[PDB]
């Protein structure tokens, strides 16, 4: 941990000039407000302020007044800085009154955790799985088509394909202060996923936003580009950040039962119910761009039906084989572009909606391959996840569980926000059509 | 249920 | 008219060679079998032979046998010909039993038809309104992304811009034995429209399938690309395939009433409200294409709801002011990709329906902009066009009034092709996602 | 040998950095999980997850979860990694449940192995005669069709041909911890053989691994390309993976009787039968790519006939003249595109089944070349291999012994990777066709 | 509305 | 099944 | 009114 | 026979 007097301290020793107060906006992008060390006992002591409607995004309409309440535990100083050090703080938003702003994602996941802890659950432990592209660069240094190699799952390339720019960024996030599990090439080419150890929530979302940063960082040095689109080409495997979630009360897995069959807690099976029930209200948070459901489509891996399974193709949710203090619930809807404090918020609060009405748990999906008809799936009750933005944006306006831990004033900007990237995306004439038609017709 | 695992041959 | 006789002796006297036995399949795509100017006399006693199975497309399973039956009043002789010339029929696809096939588009529009002239209407009279684009092609002979000109709507440039390949356009149609009304630039740039003086049914549809082929040969003679893309740019006007309608018995138009106060016959009336609520089932015919959807659009004046008005920026049906014999509805909701008989034989389907069961007319709509929120706008119950092809789609196979129009071979057939085209659309990655995102995510 | 302990010792005082957990797939691929220096002990404990149907291939059809047990015996440092050092353990695969998974091949050779055992042989000796390729490489870094040299069987070319990037590998592979035998030209111009000494079977297979991968590195770097593909090209010699096997019993060679005539027990007589009679449907595995079987052609020393000989233009088995402990049997068909562990497994399965059973072992083939007739092959008794992979697979479907030593799981698998890369192989048209025919026709 | 009449000053 | 149909669209 | 912001799409 | 053998006059 630190405090303020070591931060001072480390601050004076490792010439820190210049701290980024960093937070996060609604889409997940990363913000921050530059300061010089001068003024570190200003931003320790909670009196900076800034504008505060830029977590609105571009559908922001009046200028707010709001402080930066850095987070001790997250400072941490760079290394690429060289000559003059930058270091780096998470904050949270603060109104005047001193109340959080009911609009900051992390002040969002903050509160559904309070509210699970006031069910006894202590801390939410959580695992992702975040896998990039890495694209070659022009001369200009824009990203092209072309792959850094062509590897497949699990590859070893020691020349500089399999990792090429992979062993740098674990060294660089292992010296920042990373607890990095394993990194391996993924199915399709030229993607590279670098796992990390399980952490609390709040610092699971932190973890990922610093290692995407990071990850562009070193892919940018080595004339690279990192790219978490979810679906970035046509007919090869897509990005997802399945998420390993398990719920603990006083460092006791409530998930774990060994007296059950599968090793499955009531607990569990009510989470699990929780989640897959609200799956599709869900979607829009977990899957937030319209490439997102490029990817949930059929023959890649990625799920396309509200199921749960120990074993399939690519289901909803998967339950790996570990047991014991590692019984963990894999969701595997969400992809990297997808905000982590607002989707382990709304999957948290499903599962928790799920806990507190003791939902049933269907049954779990076998070895029968969706080649199903229609009229099969929905006599065996499986639905489908929404095909595209719009569905998912209705369910999203539709239902009063999530929306309520999404909350009125990040609900409205949300909406609007994807309600005009759907309108912009939808009156657009691809070059597709133009190829199918113009001669045709 | 294969597909884009096929994709060395193509 | 003609007759066997007569049609030996032109193709005797005017040294014809080969003949295009013309036919259309399920698209509007046309077809043809050719054929050498020895082999008409079996042309014309209705035996020639061929798939059959091309009426369906790429969908196509199993080869079948047919029977051309060339319609004697379609023959023509193209100018373009020169050396030797080449004259086209127009043929019904006939069963090997002597019955006609039932998906075949213009049996499909001549049994609608019938089934109306059983009502005691002689005949459908039609004139429909197709608008095109010119495009500047390149070296290759493959069109770019220039349009011709920069005119405006009804613009005079004599030069080359104005009419350029309009004027030789609407020469060769009338020395094909077409009835032109006018010619004028349109809204966009590059885009013209040509109007037909009004025929029946049949003749209507053949004669904008002519027009289609021969707009595209004269404009690829003077090094142009002339298309009927319903959206071919984003940001500026579609092209629009309006139809005006006017039932007739016996040469009296059944839609004209002084006594009135709009001139209009309940008859009229019923046929509109009959137009109206089958509207959203009809859509998928016609504005059959992905790309049609990105035509219907606010602020282009394409229609985007589903209600009627004399006067109105984009109304789905609209009543000119013309009386008497010409008193006519007018639907704005087709595009020129649409295949012509299966869009009139719908349409004349619909209307009928509402004729039948004494339909009523909803209240037509004023100057009120639809600006008005979604909430005003299903208060007042004006229905929305579907806002892409699957939603048509699903509309269409609910659908029980005009899916016994096309008949149950043809609306499998016509399903599955529209199907393959949403799912291959559907799958794709744009250039705008990768504009938007792979570098924000 | 190494331990626990031992291995934490050379890590930090090598300073390693990354350590590469190791195994392979069903068609011989080296795949591994990268792992931080700091996970050390976690994978020495046996308890790193992964994928585990990564085995599968591109046939994988729902993910896995199993464990990596790495073997201790296997640690190594690669020498180029130079500033940050990288290590690498070869892993066995295990279930959760705690028994080793059914279709790792390492565990199939290990079963195969055991199963030997339980008969009293305590060892396998194998020593392998892997050939490769030199290719020159563009400015782009991809082979190209000339070679490195033009060089002949046993050349010298001290200064860039003879050579040349072959003593740097044999000095890496020495430094490694290789015991390297010789090495030398081979017939093809631009092919080079490098032997080791003799080491048990598994070892043999690890050593044939990691021998590929370091040959492909080092060729890398001396701006070449290494390929072991069977037949790279055609008109000149294939490479080859001849076998020398020999069975053990408490350090005493078995296969040694010197009151024999040519010093043969009648255990290595049963072996040798058992080889031959179900050599067909080992073809599959030790010749596995299509490939394979453009290599398997008269002419060019390879084997084409299941036969044995002391000494033939080519026989299925050879017997090398030495005698006492380093009496062996050599089989002379697989190519070093076959994956090590499997091709081992079942040339001793097949041996052992002959020797379980009594086989009469054939007469061995005279200075008789076969340019006998097909019918006086067929009156010998002289079976031929198959002719390509469709008749390999279909013998290995068809095969009760080799098949059992593959096991119910891995036979599947391999079945559909191999029909699915001959279905793809098949329909493909070749500019071979393009030459004879297009023109011709 | 009038977003394609428009087009002249775009 | 209709593979060179569908060709249009590869 | 937010014109100024929506450049992304512009 | 000798195919590849006899490389060096081919
Ligand atoms: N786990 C894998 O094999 C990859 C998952 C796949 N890339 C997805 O998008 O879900
Ligand atoms: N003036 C007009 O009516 C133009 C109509 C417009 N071109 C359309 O596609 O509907
Ligand atoms: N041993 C040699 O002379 C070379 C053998 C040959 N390369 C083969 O593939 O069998
Ligand atoms: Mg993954
Ligand atoms: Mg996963
Ligand atoms: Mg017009
Ligand atoms: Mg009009
Ligand atoms: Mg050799
Ligand atoms: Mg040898």
């Amino acid at each position: 941990s630190y405090t303020r007097e070591d931060i001072i301290r480390i601050a004076e020793e490792e010439n820190v000039r210049f701290i980024r107060l960093q937070f996060t906006d609604l889409l997940g992008t990363i913000k921050n407000v530059e300061i010089p060390v001068s003024q570190l006992e200003k931003a320790l002591d909670n009196k900076m302020m800034f504008d505060g409607s830029s977590i609105e995004g571009y559908v922001r309409i009046e200028e707010s007044d709001m402080y930066l309440y850095p987070d001790l535990d997250t400072w941490v100083v760079f290394p690429w800085v060289t000559s003059d050090r930058v270091a780096r703080l998470i904050c949270d938003i603060y109104k005047p009154d001193g109340s959080p702003f009911a609009g900051d994602p992390r002040g969002i996941l903050k509160r559904v955790l309070k509210e699970a802890e006031e069910l006894g659950y202590t801390s939410m432990n959580v695992g992702p799985e975040p896998e990039f592209f890495l694209f070659k660069t022009d001369e200009k240094g824009d990203p092209t088509t072309e792959l850094n190699d062509q590897g497949g799952y699990f590859d070893l390339a020691p020349m500089d394909l399999g990792e090429n720019c992979r062993r740098e960024i674990v060294l660089k996030l292992e010296e920042m202060g990373f607890e990095i599990e394993a990194s391996h090439h993924e199915v399709a080419p030229g993607q590279h996923e670098i796992d990390f150890k399980y952490a609390d929530a709040v610092k699971a979302a932190d973890q990922i936003q610093t290692f995407k940063l990071v990850v562009k960082t070193i892919a940018r040095q080595h004339g690279l580009h990192a790219t978490f689109m979810p679906k970035p080409l046509f007919g090869v495997n897509g990005s997802g950040m399945h998420c390993n979630q398990s719920l603990f009360k006083d460092n006791e897995n409530v998930f774990y039962d060994e007296t059950d069959e599968l090793g499955l807690s009531q607990t569990a099976r009510h989470y699990m119910a929780g989640i897959l029930k609200h799956a599709r209200a869900m979607a829009a948070i977990t899957n937030p761009t319209v490439n997102s459901y490029k990817r949930l489509v059929p023959g890649y891996e990625a799920p396309c039906y509200v199921a749960w399974s120990a074993s399939n193709r690519s289901p909803m949710i998967r339950i790996p084989a570990s047991r014991g203090l590692s019984t963990r619930v894999e969701v595997r809807n969400p992809d990297p572009a997808a905000n982590p404090y607002l989707a382990l918020a709304v999957m948290l609060r499903a599962g928790l909606d799920g806990i507190k009405r003791q939902m049933a748990l269907p049954a779990p999906i076998d070895r029968n391959i969706y080649v199903m008809s229609e009229e099969e799936r929905i006599e065996e009750g499986i639905p489908s996840l929404p095909a595209d933005l719009k569905e998912a944006l209705s369910e999203l306006i539709r239902s009063e569980v999530i929306s309520d831990a999404l909350g009125d004033h990040a609900l409205a900007y949300f909406y609007e926000l994807k309600e005009i990237e759907w309108d912009m995306y939808r009156t657009q004439v691809h070059q597709w059509e133009r190829d199918q038609y113009l001669t045709l017709y | 249920l294969i597909q884009g695992e096929l994709s060395r041959f193509f």
